C-alpha cells in the first residue's frame, strides 16, 4: 500500500 | 482582375531514404516554403509531400522510476546500453542514448517527513538503506558509448517515499524542455521512454504538499542535474506536457509494468501520439518495446498547423495509398518507414484583414521539417442571410472548420475515428464529423458494429492469397501491403495451441484447400499461420 | 448581471503571505455591522519559534479597509518530553480554510504536523480552531491514537470545511488511510463542550465520519472539496464532497447523509486527470427550492473548433429533480490554461430577480493571467450558460500568478442596498476584493402620437413663426420606473424624441417640432414609485406638402432615454442600473393620409391562403416542410401588414425560400415572445390595395409523440388599421404518418465446411463438440431503420434439424441481444453436450425435420436491432462416401419476422413482414 504493498 | 498567387519560394527535395545527410542536409518535406498573396475572399490550392526517410538517426532518453517498488525490476537494465543498441541498429546508423531517474517531490506528505531525523536516508523503518528520495535527477546525457551507458545504469538503485502515485510527469516535462542538458539533436527521431511501477501524480495533487503554483513548462534543471523547482511548483498537466511534447518534437513511450498498463493506455488516449509498452517477464526490460514502439510511432503521418491567422481556413485531401486521394483528411496511417505521402492544402481568407508577414508552419508531427507559408493580402437592423450556426452575412460565409450552406457541416474527422484508429472502422465515410456507413450490413457510431458481417476467415483469406500466393484481388490492386499488414507465417504443417483464436479453411483458385489461423497475443499482435502444404487433389 | 467594477473595496496584506487564499463574511449576531475574513497562510506570527504559522485576518468594511489578525493560538509548540516537541506549527498553513457561521468561526491549518504519542514522528494530521468572541477551542478530529499512513496520520483534516444549517461542521481530510480521504462531521457545541486542553485526542459523542475502505480506493483524496445541502428526502444538510482522484484519475463527487453519514449519490468525471471535484458547491439555482450540484474540473479538455484537445476547464451543473435523481449539463471555459472550474462561488440573487446566482472563476485566465470571474444567472429553466458579467483581475505578478479568483465568497449584502456582494481573493499578489452589488431598476417606456394617420390638407394648428394652419399632430411620452432595495425616491431621466427617422442623412425630416422647428427635441424628467408614471407631450407638425414627396414611408417617432448618476447611497455613491434586458427605446409611427379617400379611412380586405404541398410527415426524424402562403389585400391600404404564422412545439423556422423564382422573399422573423411561437412577416408596411404575395415558409417538425393524428399551423394577417384590421384566421394541419423500414439480416460463421474433416473420430456415445464436429453458427438480426418505431413484432426461425432420422447441424444453445425472448419447439441440446474438455444439395425445412424457434419481440426504435445467436455443431454424419454421390449439401436455415404493433394508436398502419435464409455448405473438400 503506497510505495510498496 | 485579381492576382492571387502562391509562388513556391523554396524547394530542397525529399532525400531518398538517406538516413545520414553527408553534406546532403536531410529533408522530409518537399515544399520547404511557399508564399501566398490573397484577394479578399479567395483561395489558392497547393501541396506538400512528406517522407519517412530511411535510417533516420534516433535519440532515446530513459526516464526511470527509482522509488522503492521498482526494486524487483532493475539490474538487467544493463540491457539498455546493449539491448537498445542492437535491436535498434537494424533501423539506424546513429543512435544516441541517455537516461535520468525520478522518485517524487521531496516534501511534506510525499517525502519521508523526518520521522526519526535518522531517516533522510529512507526505508530504515524496515532496513535496506535505500538512499534519499530526489524528485528528478539527470544522470547521463545522450551519447554514443553504450558501454559507458551499460555501467552508470547499473550503479542506480531504488530510493523510497510513501505515496503510491509517483509524479515523474515532472520528469517527462523537464526531460522535454531541457534540450541543452539532455542533448536533443534537432535532426534525429526523439524518443522518451517512461518506465514505471505504478500510479502517478497529475496536476493539482501538490496542493496537499502546500504547493499552489502551476508548472511553467520552463526548464529548471541546472548544474547539480536536479529539478530545482521540484519542491516549489506543482506537477505539469496533460495539456502542458502535450504542448511541450509536441513543440520539442519528442515522443513519449510508456514502458510500464502489467498491473498498471490500461492506466497508461487510457492516459495515452489523451496525449495523442503516445504509445504504451508492457515491461513484464522478469523485469529490467522485455521485447524492446522501443523498437516495436518507434515502429508504431512512425506508422502514421499527421499534419499539424502552427500559427495560422484567424481569417484563412485550410481544407485538406490526403492521397495516402498510391494516388487514391482521400478527401477531407490530413493524416495517413499504416505506413512503413520509407513510404512517401502527399496532402493538398487549400488556404483561404474571408475578406482580407490587415497586412503583415503573418507566416505560419504546417508540419508532420514528430519532425523538424516544416513547410512555412508567408501570407499577404491584396485589398489595396436585420440581415436575412442567416438561419444561424456560424453563418455570417452578405449571404452565409462559414468560419474556419465549418462548411455547408447553413454552415452546420464540420471539417472535423476526429469524431469519426475508431478504436483501431481507422476512419469509421473502414466501412464508411466521415460526413460532417459523422460516419454514414457504406453498409455491408453495419451501423454504429463509427460503423464499428456489424454482427452480420462475414467471419474474419474471409477478410484474412484475401491476405494469404496475396502475401503467400501472390494471386488475389488485394494484389491486383497493388494495395496488399499498407492495406494488409498483419504478419503471416507459414506454420510447420501443424496447427498452433493458443485456444483463444480461430482457425480457417478454404479453397484457392487452384482447387486446393488452404488452412490458416488468426491470432492476437499482447501488443494486440496480429499473426497468421498458414499450413505449409495445402491438401490438393492427388493422382 | 451588475456589480460595481469602478470602486470595489480593495484589501491587501504582507508579501509572500498568500493574503486571500481563503475568504469569508463575518456577520456577528451581537453587532449591527459585518466584516471580511481573509485567510493568509504563510503569514508570520508572533508565536514563539513558529515560522509561517498563518493567520486569518478580520477586515473592516468600515471603508477603513484595515485588516488586523484574529487571535487564535498564540503559544508555539507543546512538548512530549524535554527537547522532543509534540507538535510543529511552523509552516502549518493556518488560514488555508475559513468558515464563519454567526459569531463562531472555524479556521484550519491543514499542513499542521504532529509527532505521534508513540515513536518520534512528524505526521500532517492537520488541526483547526473554533472561536466565539472570546471562548476558543481547538478542533483536530484527525489527531488520534489511530496513527500512521494507514489511519489518520496524513489526514490533513481541515483541508476543506463547512457549517451545516443546524450548526454542525463538515470537515474534510484527503490523506486519511492511504490518501483515500475522509469526511468528519461533528456538531458544534459538542466540539466546544468536550474541549479539554489536556487531551490531545478528544472523543466526540455524535460524531459522523467516513471510515477506511478497500485498498483499491487509495489515493482518491476524498475531502479535497466540501459543500453541503439537502439531497435526501428532507431534513437538514447532507454532505457533498469532491474526490478528484477517484475512479483512476477520472474523479468523482460523493454525496452523504447528514444523519447516518451513509452514501446518497455519486458523480463521476468523464475525462481523466481533469480534476473533477477540485471544487464543489451546492445551491438552488432555479427557485424550485432544491439544491443543485456544481462540480469543477479546471483541467478538462474539450475539442476546439479544429477538433484538437484543449485544456480549458469544465463545470458540471446537476439540477436536482423531484424524483431524487438529477438532470446534468456541462459548461466549458473560454481560454486555455485558464482553469475555468477552479472556484464555484454561489452569490445571493445578485439582481433580486427571484432566482439564485453563482460565479465560476478561471483564476489564471485573462490577459497576463490576471484572472477572470464569470458571473452567471439563474432562471426558471435552470442556469443561463452565458457569463452575465466578467470581473477581471488588475494586479501585476511579482513572483507567481495573482491567481485572482482562486477563492471567493458571496451571499451576504455587506451593506445598505438589498443586494448580495462578493469577495474575490488573489493570493499571488496578497489581496482580496469586495465587489458591491448595484441596485437594479426596471423602467417602462411610453410613446403614442395622437393623430396616427396625419392629414396633409388638415389645417388644425397655428404655426409659431407665422400664424398658419399646418397639419397638426401631438406626441406624448410617458415613463414609469420601478426599483428594488435602496435607490427610489429621486429618479432623474434624459428622454429624447426623433421625428421621421427613416430619413438618414438625406434630411427629408418630414415631421418637425412646433416651438422649435426641428425633428430632434430633447427633455429632462423625473419620477420615483414603481407605479408612478409622470408624463409629458409635444406638438409636431407636417411641413407643407409642397416641400417634400413620400407616397408614404411611415413617419416613425423614436423615443430613447437615459438615467444619470448621483442617484444612490452615501457610501461611495452606488449608482443603480436598468435591468439586463430592458430596451432603452420605443418607436411608434405615423402614416400620411393617402389613397384612403372619401370613405376617408383605409379599410383593407386581408386574406390568408395556404396549400397541402407534401401532405404528410413520418414519425421520428426532422421532416422538411414548406408552407406555400398567399397574402392578399383587396380593400384599401393596410398599414404595418404582417403575416403571423403560429407554429406548434414540434415545429421550427428555418427561413423563407430564395431557391425559387415564383416565391417572394418576405422579411420573416421567428419570434416566440409570449407563450406562443410565431413567424411574423413584413407584408410591406403600407401593403397597397390589390397587393398579392406568394412565399414559402420552411419548417421542420420532430413530433410530440403519439400526439393525435396531426400537427397544425395557424395563419392570419394583421395591420395597424382602425377598421377591418385583420384577415380571417386560417388553420393548416398536416397528418403524421408511420414508416418503419424494419429488415432481417442473417449470416453463417463457417459459411462453408470442407468434409474431409481434420482428425475426427466416430464415437458410440459422444460427449463433446470435438467428438461431434465443427461449430456452425448462424446470426440473425432484426433491425428497425424506418424513422417510426414499433412496439411488438414476431420473429420466426426454421432450422434444418434432421434428414431421414439423422441429425445434421445440432443446436447446442442460443443467445439473444436486444428486446426479445425466444422459444424452441424442441429441447435444445438433448444429450447435454458441453463445451471443451481434456434434396440434391439444399436441405431446407421443406425437405427436412424442423427445429423451429419462435421469438417474441417488442420495441426497436429508430436505429436499434435485435439479434439471435444460434450455436450448433455439424454432426459430421453428413457422411455417406460408400454409395452414390454424397458429395454436396447446403444446410439451410431461415428466419422470418412479422411486425405486429406500434405505439401510435389512431394512426394508419400496415403490417411489416419479410424473411431471409442463411446457408452453410458442407462439401467433400478434395472428394
Ligand atoms: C517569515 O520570516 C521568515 C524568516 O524570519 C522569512 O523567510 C525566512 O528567511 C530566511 C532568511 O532570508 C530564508 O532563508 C527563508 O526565506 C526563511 N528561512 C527559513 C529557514 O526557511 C519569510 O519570508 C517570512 N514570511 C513572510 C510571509 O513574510
Ligand atoms: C459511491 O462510490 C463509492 C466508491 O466507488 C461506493 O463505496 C463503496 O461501496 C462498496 C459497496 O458497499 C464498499 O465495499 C466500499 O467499501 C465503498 N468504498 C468507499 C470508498 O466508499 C459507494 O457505494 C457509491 N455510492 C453510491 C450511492 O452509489
Ligand atoms: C434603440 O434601438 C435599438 C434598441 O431596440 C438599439 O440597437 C440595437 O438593438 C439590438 C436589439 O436586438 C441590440 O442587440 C443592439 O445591442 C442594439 N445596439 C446597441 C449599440 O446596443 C439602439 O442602440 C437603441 N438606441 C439608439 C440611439 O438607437
Ligand atoms: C451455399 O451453396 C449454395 C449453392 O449450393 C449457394 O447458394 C446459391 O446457390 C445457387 C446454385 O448454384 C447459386 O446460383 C447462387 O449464386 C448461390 N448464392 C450465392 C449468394 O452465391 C451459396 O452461395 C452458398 N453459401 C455459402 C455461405 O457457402
Ligand atoms: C443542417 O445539416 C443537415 C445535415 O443532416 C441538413 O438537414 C437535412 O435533414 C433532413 C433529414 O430528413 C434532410 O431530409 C434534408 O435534406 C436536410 N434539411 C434541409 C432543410 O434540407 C441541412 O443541411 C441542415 N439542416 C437544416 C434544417 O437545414
Ligand atoms: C483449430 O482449433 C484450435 C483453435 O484455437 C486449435 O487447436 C490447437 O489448439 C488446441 C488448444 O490447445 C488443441 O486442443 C489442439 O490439439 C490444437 N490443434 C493441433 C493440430 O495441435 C487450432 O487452431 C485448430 N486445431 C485443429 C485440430 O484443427
Ligand atoms: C424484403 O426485403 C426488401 C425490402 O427491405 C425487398 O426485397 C427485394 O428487394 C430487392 C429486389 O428488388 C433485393 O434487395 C431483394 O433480393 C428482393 N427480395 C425479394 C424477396 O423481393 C422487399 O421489398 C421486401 N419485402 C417486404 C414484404 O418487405
Ligand atoms: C481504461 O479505459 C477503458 C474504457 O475506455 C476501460 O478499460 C477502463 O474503464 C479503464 N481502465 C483503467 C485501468 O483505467
Ligand atoms: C479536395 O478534393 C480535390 C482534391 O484535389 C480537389 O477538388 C480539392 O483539392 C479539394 N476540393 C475542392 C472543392 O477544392
Ligand atoms: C439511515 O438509516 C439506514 C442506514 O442508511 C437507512 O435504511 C435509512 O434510510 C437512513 N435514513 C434514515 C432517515 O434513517
Ligand atoms: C385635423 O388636423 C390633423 C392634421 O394632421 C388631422 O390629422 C385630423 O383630421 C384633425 N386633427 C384633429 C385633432 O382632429
Ligand atoms: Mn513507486
Ligand atoms: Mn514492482
Ligand atoms: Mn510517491
Ligand atoms: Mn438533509
Ligand atoms: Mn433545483
Ligand atoms: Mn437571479
Ligand atoms: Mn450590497
Ligand atoms: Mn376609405
Amino acid at each position: 500500500r503506497g510505495d510498496f504493498v | 482582375e485579381f492576382p492571387v498567387s502562391e509562388a513556391r519560394v523554396l524547394e530542397d527535395r525529399p532525400l531518398s531514404d538517406k538516413g545520414s545527410g553527408d553534406s546532403s542536409q536531410v529533408t522530409q518535406v518537399s515544399p520547404q516554403r511557399i508564399a501566398l498573396r490573397l484577394r479578399p475572399d479567395d483561395s489558392k490550392n497547393f501541396s506538400i509531400q512528406v517522407r519517412q526517410v530511411e535510417d533516420y538517426p534516433v535519440d532515446i532518453y530513459y526516464l526511470m522510476d527509482l522509488s522503492y517498488s521498482m526494486k524487483d525490476d532493475l539490474w538487467s537494465i544493463q540491457n539498455l546500453g546493449t539491448k537498445l543498441a542492437t535491436q535498434m541498429r537494424k533501423l539506424t546508423s546513429n543512435l544516441r542514448i541517455g537516461f535520468g531517474a525520478f522518485v517524487d517531490k521531496p516534501v511534506s506528505p510525499y517525502m519521508y517527513i523526518s520521522p526519526p531525523e535518522a531517516l533522510e536516508n529512507p526505508c530504515y523503518d524496515m532496513k535496506t538503506t535505500c538512499l534519499p528520495m530526489f524528485g528528478y535527477k539527470h544522470v547521463l546525457t545522450l551519447t554514443d558509448q553504450v558501454t559507458r551507458f551499460n555501467e552508470e545504469v547499473k550503479k542506480q538503485s531504488v530510493s523510497r517515499n510513501r505515496d503510491a502515485p509517483e509524479g515523474g510527469f515532472d520528469a517527462i516535462m523537464q526531460a522535454t524542455v531541457c534540450d541543452e542538458k539532455i542533448g536533443w539533436r534537432n535532426d534525429a527521431s526523439h524518443l522518451l521512454v517512461f518506465t514505471t511501477d505504478a500510479k502517478t501524480h497529475i496536476a493539482l495533487d501538490g496542493r496537499l504538499a502546500g504547493i499552489v503554483q502551476p508548472n511553467d513548462g520552463q526548464c529548471h534543471v541546472g548544474s547539480d542535474n536536479h529539478y530545482s523547482a521540484s519542491t516549489t511548483m506543482d506537477y505539469p498537466s496533460l495539456g502542458l506536457m502535450t504542448e511541450k511534447l509536441s513543440q520539442k518534437n519528442i515522443n513519449l513511450i510508456f514502458a510500464v509494468t502489467e498491473n498498471v498498463v490500461n492506466l497508461y493506455q487510457n492516459y495515452s488516449e489523451l496525449i495523442p501520439g503516445t504509445t504504451v509498452g508492457v515491461l513484464s517477464m522478469d523485469s529490467s526490460n522485455v521485447l524492446q518495446l522501443i523498437v516495436d514502439a518507434y515502429g508504431k510511432i512512425r506508422s502514421k503521418v499527421e499534419l499539424e498547423v502552427r500559427d495560422l491567422p484567424e481569417e484563412l481556413s485550410l481544407s485538406f485531401n490526403a492521397t495516402c495509398l498510391n494516388n487514391e486521394v482521400i478527401p477531407g483528411l490530413k493524416s495517413c496511417m499504416g505506413l512503413k518507414i520509407g513510404d512517401t505521402v502527399s496532402f493538398s492544402i487549400e488556404a483561404k481568407v474571408r475578406g482580407c484583414p490587415q497586412e503583415k508577414e503573418k507566416s505560419f508552419t504546417i508540419k508532420p508531427v514528430g519532425f523538424k521539417d516544416s513547410l512555412i507559408v508567408q501570407v499577404t493580402f491584396d485589398c489595396d437592423k436585420g440581415e436575412m442571410c442567416s438561419g444561424h450556426g456560424q453563418c455570417s452575412c452578405g449571404d452565409c460565409l462559414c468560419d474556419s472548420d465549418w462548411t455547408g450552406y447553413y454552415c452546420n457541416c464540420t471539417t472535423r474527422t476526429d469524431t469519426c475515428m475508431s478504436s483501431n484508429g481507422l476512419l469509421c472502422s473502414g466501412r464508411g465515410k466521415c460526413e460532417c464529423g459523422s460516419c454514414v456507413c457504406i453498409q455491408p450490413g453495419s451501423y454504429g457510431d463509427t460503423c464499428e458494429k456489424c454482427p452480420t458481417c462475414p467471419d474474419a476467415c474471409t477478410f484474412k483469406k484475401e491476405c494469404v492469397e496475396c502475401k503467400k500466393f501472390d494471386r488475389e484481388p488485394y494484389m491486383t490492386e497493388n494495395t496488399c501491403n499498407r492495406y494488409c499488414r498483419d504478419e503471416i507465417e507459414s506454420v510447420k504443417e501443424l496447427k498452433d495451441t493458443g485456444k483463444d483464436a480461430v482457425n480457417c479453411t478454404y479453397k484457392n483458385e487452384d482447387d486446393c484447400v488452404v488452412r490458416f489461423q488468426y491470432y492476437e497475443d499482447s501488443s494486440g499482435k496480429s499473426i497468421l499461420y498458414v499450413v505449409e502444404e495445402p491438401e490438393c487433389p492427388k493422382g | 448581471f451588475n456589480l460595481d467594477v469602478d470602486s470595489p473595496a480593495e484589501y491587501s496584506g504582507p508579501e509572500g503571505s498568500y493574503f486571500g487564499f481563503a475568504v469569508d463574511f463575518f456577520v456577528p449576531s451581537a453587532s449591527s455591522r459585518m466584516f471580511l475574513l481573509v485567510g493568509a497562510p504563510k503569514a508570520n506570527t508572533t508565536q514563539p519559534g513558529i515560522v509561517e504559522g498563518g493567520q486569518v485576518l478580520k477586515c473592516d468594511w468600515s471603508s477603513t479597509r484595515r485588516c488586523q489578525p484574529i487571535e487564535f493560538d498564540a503559544t508555539g509548540n507543546r512538548d512530549y518530553a524535554k527537547d522532543d516537541p509534540l507538535e510543529f506549527k511552523s509552516h502549518q498553513w493556518f488560514g488555508a480554510s475559513v468558515r464563519s457561521k454567526q459569531d463562531k468561526i472555524l479556521a484550519c491549518a491543514p499542513l499542521y504536523h504532529w509527532r505521534t504519542e508513540m515513536k518520534q514522528e512528524r505526521e500532517p494530521v492537520g488541526t483547526c480552531f473554533l472561536q466565539d468572541g472570546t471562548k476558543t477551542v481547538e478542533y483536530a478530529p484527525c489527531r488520534s491514537q489511530d496513527i500512521d499512513a494507514d489511519g489518520q496520520g496524513f489526514c490533513q483534516g481541515g483541508f476543506s470545511i463547512d457549517f451545516t444549517k443546524a450548526d454542525r461542521v463538515l470537515l474534510g481530510g484527503p490523506g486519511s488511510f492511504y490518501w483515500q480521504g475522509q469526511l468528519i462531521s461533528d456538531q458544534v457545541a459538542e466540539i466546544v463542550s468536550k474541549y479539554d486542553p489536556n487531551v490531545y485526542s478528544i472523543k466526540y459523542n455524535n460524531q459522523l465520519a467516513t471510515r477506511t475502505a478497500q485498498a483499491i480506493f487509495d489515493d482518491s483524496y476524498l475531502g479535497y472539496s466540501v459543500a453541503v445541502g439537502d439531497f435526501n428526502g428532507d431534513g437538514i444538510d447532507d454532505f457533498v464532497s469532491g474526490v478528484p482522484r477517484a475512479a483512476r484519475t477520472l474523479g468523482m463527487v460523493y454525496i452523504y447523509d447528514g444523519k447516518n453519514m451513509s452514501s446518497l449519490y455519486n458523480f463521476t468525471g468523464e475525462q481523466m486527470a481533469a480534476y473533477f471535484g477540485f471544487s464543489v458547491a451546492a445551491t438552488d439555482i432555479n427557485g424550485d427550492d432544491y439544491a443543485d450540484v456544481f462540480i469543477g474540473a479546471p483541467l478538462f479538455m474539450d475539442r476546439g473548433s479544429d477538433g484538437k484537445l484543449q485544456e480549458v476547464g469544465q463545470v458540471s451543473v446537476s439540477l436536482q429533480r423531484a424524483s431524487g435523481d438529477f438532470q446534468t449539463t456541462k459548461l466549458n471555459g473560454f481560454e486555455v490554461f485558464a482553469r475555468f472550474g477552479s472556484a464555484i462561488a454561489p452569490l445571493g440573487d445578485l439582481d433580486q430577480d427571484g432566482f439564485n446566482d453563482i460565479a465560476i472563476a478561471a483564476p489564471y485566465g485573462g490577459e497576463d493571467k490576471k484572472g477572470i470571474v464569470y458571473i452567471f444567472n439563474g432562471r426558471s429553466t435552470g442556469l443561463n450558460a452565458v457569463p452575465s458579467q466578467i470581473l477581471e483581475g488588475q494586479w501585476a505578478a511579482r513572483s507567481m500568478p495573482p491567481s485572482f479568483g482562486y477563492s471567493m465568497k458571496g451571499a451576504t449584502d455587506i451593506d445598505k442596498n438589498g443586494y448580495p456582494d462578493l469577495i474575490v481573493g488573489a493570493f499571488g499578489v496578497d489581496r482580496a476584493i469586495l465587489y458591491r452589488a448595484r441596485p437594479v431598476i426596471t423602467v417602462n417606456a411610453g410613446l403614442e402620437v395622437y393623430p396616427s394617420i396625419l392629414n396633409q390638407d388638415n389645417k388644425t394648428c397655428s404655426l409659431p413663426g407665422t400664424a398658419l394652419k399646418v397639419s397638426c399632430f401631438n406626441v406624448r411620452f410617458c415613463l414609469k420606473a420601478d426599483g428594488k432595495g435602496v435607490l427610489p425616491r429621486k429618479l432623474n431621466f434624459q428622454v429624447e424624441l426623433l421625428l421621421d427617422k427613416l430619413k438618414q442623412k438625406g434630411a427629408i425630416r418630414r415631421a418637425l417640432f412646433l416651438y422649435s422647428r426641428s425633428p430632434s427635441h430633447s427633455k429632462n424628467m423625473t419620477i420615483s414609485r414603481g407605479g408612478l408614471m409622470q408624463c409629458e407631450e409635444l406638438i409636431a407638425y407636417l411641413r407643407d406638402e409642397s416641400e417634400f414627396r413620400d407616397k408614404l414611408t411611415p413617419i416613425t417617432i423614436f423615443m430613447e432615454y437615459r438615467l444619470d448618476y448621483r442617484t444612490a447611497a452615501d457610501t461611495t455613491g452606488l449608482q443603480p442600473i436598468l435591468n439586463q434586458f430592458t430596451p432603452a427605446n420605443i418607436s411608434r409611427q405615423a402614416h400620411i393620409l393617402l389613397d384612403c379617400g372619401e370613405d376617408n379611412v383605409c379599410k383593407p380586405k386581408l386574406e390568408v391562403s395556404v396549400d397541402s404541398d407534401q401532405k404528410k410527415i413520418y414519425i421520428g426524424d426532422d421532416n422538411p416542410l414548406t408552407l406555400i402562403v398567399k397574402a392578399q389585400n383587396q380593400g384599401e391600404g393596410a398599414y404595418e401588414a404582417e403575416l403571423i404564422v403560429s407554429i406548434p412545439l414540434q415545429a421550427d423556422f428555418i427561413g423563407v425560400v430564395r431557391n425559387n423564382e415564383a416565391l417572394a422573399r418576405l422579411s420573416c422573423a421567428f419570434k416566440t415572445e409570449n407563450q406562443t411561437r410565431q413567424v411574423v412577416c413584413d407584408l410591406g408596411n403600407p401593403m397597397k390595395a390589390g397587393t398579392q404575395l406568394l412565399a414559402g415558409l420552411r419548417f421542420s417538425v420532430h413530433q410530440q409523440s403519439e400526439m393525435d393524428t396531426s400537427v397544425k399551423f395557424d395563419l392570419q394577417i394583421q395591420s395597424s388599421n382602425l377598421f377591418d384590421k385583420v384577415s380571417p384566421v386560417v388553420s393548416h394541419k398536416v397528418d403524421l404518418a408511420v414508416l418503419a423500414a424494419v429488415e432481417i439480416r442473417g449470416v453463417s460463421s463457417p459459411d462453408h465446411v470442407f468434409l474431409p474433416i481434420p482428425n475426427w473420430e466416430h464415437k458410440e456415445n459422444p460427449e463433446t463438440e470435438e467428438d461431434v464436429g465443427p461449430v456452425v453458427q448462424h446470426i440473425y438480426e432484426l433491425r428497425n431503420n424506418g424513422p417510426s418505431s414499433f412496439s411488438k413484432a414476431m420473429l420466426h426461425l426454421q432450422w434444418p434439424y434432421k434428414y431421414n432420422n439423422n441429425t445434421l447441424l445440432y443446436i447446442l444453445h442460443y443467445d439473444i441481444d436486444g428486446p426479445m425472448n425466444c422459444t424452441s419447439d424442441m429441447e435444445i441440446n438433448p444429450l447435454r453436450i458441453k463445451i471443451s474438455s481434456l434434396d440434391i444439395h439444399t436441405l431446407g425445412c421443406g425437405v427436412a425435420q424442423c427445429l423451429k424457434i419462435v421469438c417474441q419481440v417488442g420495441r426497436l426504435d429508430r436505429g436499434k436491432s435485435a439479434i439471435l445467436y444460434v450455436k450448433s455443431l455439424l454432426w459430421t454424419e453428413t457422411f455417406m462416401n460408400k454409395e452414390n454421390q454424397n458429395h454436396s449439401y447446403s444446410l439451410k436455415s431461415s428466419a422470418s419476422f412479422n411486425v405486429i404493433e406500434f405505439p401510435y394508436k389512431n394512426l394508419p398502419i400496415e403490417d411489416i413482414t419479410n424473411s431471409t435464409l442463411v446457408t452453410t455448405n458442407v462439401t467433400w473438400g478434395i472428394q
